[PDB]
RNA sequence: GGGCUGCAGGUCUGCUGGGUGGCCGGUUUGUUGUUUCUCUGGCCAGCUGUGUUGGGCUGCAACGGCUGGUACGUCCCUGCGCCCACCGAUGGUGAGGCUCCUGCCAAAAGUCUGCCAAAGCGGUUUAUGCCUCCCGCACUGGCAACGGACACCAACAGGGGACCCAGCAGCUGGGUUCUGGUCCACCACCGGAGCCCACCGUCUGACACCCUGGAAAACUCAGUGUGCUCAAAGCAUCCCCGCGACGGCUGAAUGU
RNA sequence: AGCUUGACUGUGGUGUAUCGGACCACAGUGGCCUUGACGGGUAACGGAGAAUCAGGGUUCGAUUCCGGAGAGGGAGCCUGAGA
RNA sequence: GAUCUGUGAAUGGCUCCUUACAUCAGCAGUCAUCUACGUGAUAGAGUGUGCUCGGUCCACCUGCAAGGACCCCAUUGGACAUCCACCAAAACCUUGUGGCUAAUACACGUUCGACCCAGUCAGCCAUGCAACACUCGGCAUCACCGGUGGUGGCGGAUGUAUGCCCAGCUGAUACGAAGACCAGCGGCCGCAAGGCCAGUGUUGGUUGACUCAGGC
């Protein structure tokens, strides 16, 4: 239920449910502007939210909209010393990994998996608690109880935003800045082939 | 709340319109040095 | 032996109220409430002098007391109250609402006005200070506190208090350009728009109005009062002379003309 | 000169803790050796003596680098003499007017006014002082600036 | 300092020794006749309109009654209107800012006497329930929005979903929407030029005097209004009503 | 016609509700004066004001309003927000 | 009626002896201060250590690092007045004693009026260079093996309310250009190796001026 300035509630998949069109527009007191446009539309807002919105009216689904698609799964809390590879472990019963990126100045990861499969198996696998490595057979803190959600973020994705962003940076300051990026390769390449020549 | 909230409101303003002229000066004299 | 003096002279009274000389010795010495003893009116005042409800001294004790003179939304007693400038004085058994203001004469005069007018109240700011616990508040004309008012609100602006909550309901800045009202020195009780403000660090700033006709005068910027973004929107309703000083021939054409055509009946 | 005073105590300014271990830069001026001072600028349209903000000396009195505030009159004298220790008289001459006979008389009046070491006056020079707290018996003004 | 284009008089120019009145400019006073216009209270069509009563107010208008019936252009002098001499500034930030201009080249004609505009041409430029940041950190938040006319089907490029397949949110395909034909109006963001305010910095005598403004106890003094019977006073009075009522306008200026 | 010796400034304290030679300890030798200091006089409480007043001024103001002081002369206190 | 308590008696009224920059008038300052009545807001004290430690009941060993069972919350105490009685004195708007009896007097008392967070103490985790320092353990300073260090986190105990006093910190800035390197910390390309810098939000009131307000 997207409510920005326009109120959009939903049924389903294309207009197939459709029978609160003309129950919201002829509501008095609720709604003076009336439901349509593919799906039940407002200009309206009073002092609710989504939250509970949904049941205010109680006669339908309320579930456009994407889930259950995603390549990713992401992981929460995440306790500080934690790798890549602690990760890996952590998410091998899910299936075969593809990426792990771990921010620690978030306390968070990202684990991009194979298939979407995987990820939804890994949301069951939020019931399972953390282990960095180890075992269960020593028990102490090392019990994390992580949260995992799913993820729209894709290593195709994130390449495009990259470099995406990296454009929507200036024109005249990205080569500027390779010329920065230039004298560092070669000042750090420099006493390097001094490095060898000079001992 | 309201204080935060406020600053917090200028901040993403201010990131705005910062990256609005980015994407509008630096995007501007592109087309305009390229032809 | 001396203290705090309890007595006010009829001969040392503020000559605003038109205290008459012969009509007693001594004059309600105002109490330390909330106005200034020289910029108020004393309750005493309000119901006998002006609003003859209260034929004497005796009576209105009575009447106040009996607890049906509200004085900006909660009652008050004292039958030396400092009614100032700005307060809405209400009397329900009466069906009375004044908003207490100045003529341009620069005397307390009672306006009539009504429901939403009665309802809230405005005030100016005065200082602006932070109290324990790292509580900004600010403190206005009327003394009261204002214990968390918007960061944006600078010393000279006014503001629309709801005299139900005792909150502020809004705030009109003292830029170039507001609506305005004089409160002391000669030119009070004139409404003008704020034209210039000429800055003297260490003494007294002056501000410069244009009246609502085309007149100009000066005062002071702790002697001005801002009522209104501009002189289209005013925050409060306005007296009769919607607060245009009349020239003193003016004055007495007018009311030379007013007590002929009285006469004519 | 005058930033000489007694070897009975170890005058210091209020403000300024000499013995911080991690200070900040907020009194490092920037054109002291690394030397922390607390100073003010008195702000009824004077400037700050460099010579004050960057000093060594200590004065209590002082309307720059200590407590004292300037409030109140700012007058115009000239210096009669200094044979007090930071302390000067000031003399104002000025003409009072005599309504019944239209003229003016000469008149005068004398001030002992607070100089602080941070102003390098000559007997004769022109003051502007402005009025502080009591600072002893008879002086309750101190030197804003020295005019040559 | 030269000057003088340009208002009145003076340099100039020719005059005036006639006796009443009403009408008209303007409303001048007691009158009516409006009601421009708030305001007042209900009713009436789901608090806004709609006519209305009451006093307010006058766009005013007449009725007796009225009173009020020196000239152009020319030599210059002030009040201004000008042309013609020579050699306090700058720097940042916002304000819960304003104004103006604002996509490409530029005919002729226009300007300074090779630079530069005005101003049409041409297409390159722009239209969502959408986009952007976030996408599980807060983000249902922030950002961004410049039309019609005529009337026609279909291709195309791009975006979007719910169900199912093959291999290393992807393609592979198939199972319910927004722009294609022209004219005028526009022209966003970005930016440019001033102006106004508030604050924060750097550098090159002080006053009398006069003017203007701002500040300032009352009583007294002066002074405005007012028949305490007048007066000295006082700050009050005044009007309606008298048949019976549940009141009205007020004033207490102002000054030295 | 010379006056002043806590007299004038300073440093450090004290005390006060608070600044201050207000007091103290230690340093210095200052401070005012013919533009009348210091002293003396009171047909001296001060002012708002009063009487005259062409103008300029003259004289008065114990007395109602404001300020000060006092309560037979001195002095010391308690209570209290305040003596 | 009385009495205790509260509050007023510092205002008013009188007089002009004193007093010559003194008083006073107008102007100004308190950034050098005090404040009953009045008024507008406010207000969270079991609280000297993390715990033992608000009070009792058990534990362990020159105390502990996770351990418990109850109790407090229907609100305290002791006086002296008015009163009764015996009275001293010539009186006195002088006064003693004995017995009751009140509180918004006086004393005394305060859990549930907080919660959370900071902080303080302790423990644990993941990972990383390294043989340097200081040590615990064995010897009377020549000496042989462990321990702590870096980084990123989690957390068990409590959750120090406020005034005065002292010290420290803060109470900003409003003018301006670029690189290298060694540590660590992020993020990017990365399977990793290794390289790298495109992202990048997760502390300041008042005044003309403060050592002021406020805060730690």
């Amino acid at each position: 239920i997207c409510a920005i300035l326009i109120r959009k509630l939903d049924f389903e998949g294309m207009s197939h449910e459709t029978v609160k069109k003309v129950f919201k527009s002829c509501g008095g007191i609720v709604g003076v502007r009336l439901r349509h446009g593919k799906y039940t539309l407002i200009f309206f807002k009073s002092n609710e939210n989504a939250k509970k919105c949904l049941e205010f009216n109680n006669k339908v689904v309320k579930g456009k909209k994407r889930e259950g698609y995603c390549r990713t799964i992401w992981v929460g809390p995440l306790p500080g010393g934690t790798t890549k590879e602690q990760l890996r472990k952590h998410f091998a019963p899910a299936g075969q990994v593809k990426k792990v990126r771990y921010y620690p100045s978030k306390k968070m990861g990202f684990v991009y998996f194979k298939k979407a499969e995987e990820a939804l198996k890994a949301v069951a696998m939020q019931d399972v608690l953390f282990s960095h490595g180890k075992d269960v057979s020593k028990l102490e803190k090392v019990p994390k109880q992580l949260q995992v959600k799913l993820k729209i973020k894709l290593s195709r994705r994130t390449v495009t935003g990259d470099k995406l962003k990296r454009e929507r940076l200036y024109n005249r300051r990205p080569p500027s800045e390779i010329e920065r990026k230039e004298q560092k390769s070669a000042a750090r390449a420099a006493l390097r082939t001094a490095a060898k020549a000079a001992k | 709340h309201l204080v935060e909230r406020r600053k917090t409101l200028n901040r993403q303003r201010t990131k705005a319109a910062l990256l609005r002229q980015v994407a509008g000066r630096r995007k501007k004299e592109l087309d305009v040095i390229n032809k | 032996a001396r203290g705090p003096k309890k007595h006010l002279k009829r001969l040392a009274a503020p000559k605003h109220w038109m205290m008459d000389k012969l009509g007693g010795i001594f004059a309600p010495k105002p109490r330390a409430g909330p106005h200034k003893s020289q910029q108020c009116l004393p309750l005493i005042l309000i119901v006998r002098n002006r609003l003859k409800y209260a034929l004497n001294y005796r009576e209105a004790h009575m009447i106040l007391k009996q607890r049906y003179v509200k004085v900006d939304g909660k009652v008050r007693t004292d039958i030396k109250f400092p009614a100032g400038f700005m307060d809405v004085i209400e009397i329900p058994k009466t069906g009375d609402k004044f908003r207490v203001l100045y003529d341009t004469k620069g005397r307390f005069i009672l306006h009539k006005i009504k429901g939403e007018e009665v309802d809230f109240k405005l005030c100016k700011v005065v200082k602006k200070g932070t109290a324990k616990k790292e509580t900004p508040y600010v403190v206005t004309h009327d003394g009261r506190t204002l214990r968390f008012p918007d960061p944006n609100l600078k010393k000279n602006d006014t503001v629309v208090i709801d005299l139900k909550t005792g909150k502020i309901k809004e705030w009109v800045r003292f830029k170039v350009g507001c609506l305005l009202m004089v409160t002391s020195g000669a030119n009070t009780g004139r409404v003008g728009e704020l034209v210039n403000r000429e800055r003297h660090p260490g003494s007294f700033d002056i501000i410069h109005l244009k009246d609502a006709a085309d007149n100009k005068f000066a005062t002071r910027a702790d002697n001005v009062f801002v009522i209104g973004s501009s002189i289209y929107h005013p925050l409060v309703s306005l007296p009769k002379l919607k607060g245009v000083k009349l020239s003193i021939v003016e004055d007495r054409e007018k009311k030379l003309a007013h007590n002929s055509k009285k006469q004519k009946q | 000169t005058e930033v000489e005073l007694d070897d009975n105590a170890f005058h210091k300014q209020d403000n300024i803790f000499l013995a911080a271990k991690n200070p900040s830069s907020k009194w490092v001026a920037p054109g002291s050796k690394g030397r922390r001072r607390w100073w003010k600028k008195i702000g009824l349209g004077f400037k700050t003596p460099k010579a004050a903000i960057l000093g060594t000396y200590i004065d209590h009195k002082c309307p720059f680098t200590s407590k004292v505030s300037i409030r109140g009159r700012i007058l115009r004298g000239i210096i009669i003499r200094h044979k007090m220790f930071r302390t000067v008289v000031v003399r104002r001459n000025y003409l009072h007017y005599q309504k019944k006979y239209k003229r003016y008389e000469k008149r005068h009046k004398n001030w002992s006014v607070h100089i602080s070491p941070a102003f390098d006056f000559s007997i004769g020079d022109e003051v502007v002082f402005g009025q502080c707290r009591p600072l002893s018996k008879t002086v309750t003004f101190n030197v804003l600036q020295v005019v040559p």
